């Protein structure tokens, strides 16, 4: 996993938590990074694609942005039922789909 | 010799255009000194598809076009006849037959501020391969498949312009490179640009 | 858009396995398929990408030259063949369908969109 992420994060329910995904200039720069969530014992789902868009059926709380060779995601109005692992995946310039280490969120 | 060409204006410039709308300057009616710019070694890559550079001052033309833009250091080779990719396919493609020189020099120090530049954008996802010497400033949202997006963004509808991630420290690969293409044209009118007598 | 998988039984090291992903609810020939894996105690790891036409495909470095990806449009099926497995290969493997319609050879806009059920594999 070329990408690096904080080992875990947590907070109170509703202080606009943030998660940062760090990577080199050949993975998350000059390309796009998509953020998915993995529930315990359930199939992963797409949350953010193209660094700003969102798919149908996903609330407006989740937001994402890129600030150069690194991306960030923000969840406002966090609820107790958002426990999951958040993965940031980008396309390496050469041949790869580099995945992030993960982010174990707790409330 | 009385008057020289304005190579300084197009070479030494602060506000330097992006690639998706590459700057074009028309040079004529002036004496051009190619020896002075060739001798200097500041230029990283100096290719000339056509006449030999050292004899450039021995040739006379009626018009020359100075295209100029900025690209990633890695993909500077794409500026040449035949080669295809993401710069010579959708942004700036030279014709298969060519006559000009392609100067390209590193500009990492002058660009790529500490927090990023973001002032250089390159086109992506063009509807069809670009014909030679065409610029497309259009920012209309791209589409594919069958469903047309009503000015919105999502699956099957992309934003064609993507920004660079220039940083002061990126390596010789992903660093800014300023490229200037000097394309001559003989046409039919009497030649104006010439070398020193 | 319903995706299911079958195969991936308990197999000892050095043997060969075939995983079959079945898709329904959309045009299977207009999308590029992705294979990924989730290993215990490790983050999601990409495995391979296969184009709808099958002419262009790519593999991850770890699984390179010891696997095969194939797709059958007529039967709407996706076959992954693994050979010469090892201890670390044990993981829950997943088949993913891109939502963006294929319109070229880019492979960075093609998203790992809505996921499959996925099946465990133990070496
Ligand atoms: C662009 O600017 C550079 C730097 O100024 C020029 O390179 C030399 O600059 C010093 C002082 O700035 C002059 O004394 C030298 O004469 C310059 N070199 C040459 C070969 O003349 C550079 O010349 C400028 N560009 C052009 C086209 O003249």
């Amino acid at each position: 996993s070329v990408l690096t992420q904080p080992p875990s994060a947590s907070g109170t329910p509703g202080q606009r938590v943030t998660i940062s995904c760090s990577g080199s200039s050949s993975n998350i720069g000059s390309n796009f990074v998509y953020w998915y969530q993995h529930f315990p014992g359930a199939a992963p789902k797409l949350l953010i694609y193209r660094n700003t868009l969102r798919p149908s059926g996903v609330p407006d709380r989740f937001s994402g942005s890129k600030s150069g060779t690194s991306a960030s995601l923000a969840i406002s109005g966090l609820r107790s039922e958002d426990e999951a692992d958040y993965y940031c995946a980008a396309w390496d310039d050469s041949l790869f789909w580099v995945f992030g280490g993960g982010t174990k969120l707790t409330v | 010799i009385t008057n020289l060409c304005p190579f300084g204006e197009v070479f030494n410039a602060t506000r330097f255009a992006s690639v998706y709308a590459w700057n074009r300057k028309r040079i004529s009616n002036c004496v051009a000194d190619y020896s002075v710019l060739y001798n200097s070694a500041s230029f990283s890559t100096f290719k000339c598809y056509g006449v030999s550079p050292t004899k450039l001052n021995d040739l006379c033309f009626t018009n020359v076009y100075a295209d100029s833009f900025v690209i990633r250091g890695d993909e500077v080779r794409q500026i040449a006849p035949g080669q295809t990719g993401k710069i010579a396919d959708y942004n700036y493609k030279l014709p298969d037959d060519f006559t000009g020189c392609v100067i390209a020099w590193n500009s990492n120090n002058l660009d790529s501020k500490v927090g990023g530049n973001y002032n250089y954008l390159y086109r992506l996802f063009r509807k069809s391969n670009l014909k030679p010497f065409e610029r497309d400033i259009s920012t209309e949202i791209y589409q594919a498949g069958s469903t047309p997006c009503n000015g919105v963004e999502g699956f099957n509808c992309y934003f064609p312009l993507q920004s660079y991630g220039f940083q002061p420290t990126n390596g010789v690969g992903y660093q800014p490179y300023r490229v200037v293409v000097l394309s001559f044209e003989l046409l039919h009118a009497p030649a104006t640009v010439c070398g020193p007598k | 858009v319903q995706l299911v998988e079958s195969g991936g039984g308990v197999v000892q090291p050095g043997k060969s396995l075939r995983l079959s992903c079945a898709a329904s609810g959309f045009t299977f020939s207009s999308y590029a398929m992705h294979w990924v894996r989730l290993a215990p105690g490790k983050g999601l790891e990409w495995v391979a990408v296969i184009s709808p036409d099958g002419k262009n495909k790519y593999y991850v470095d770890s699984v390179k030259g010891r696997s095969t990806i194939s797709r059958d449009n007529s039967k709407n099926t996706l076959y992954l063949l693994m050979n010469s497995l090892r201890a670390e290969d044990t993981a829950v493997y997943y088949c993913a369908t891109t939502q963006s319609l294929w319109f070229g050879q880019f492979y960075y806009i093609y998203g790992m969109d809505v996921w499959g059920q996925g099946t465990t594999v133990t070496v």
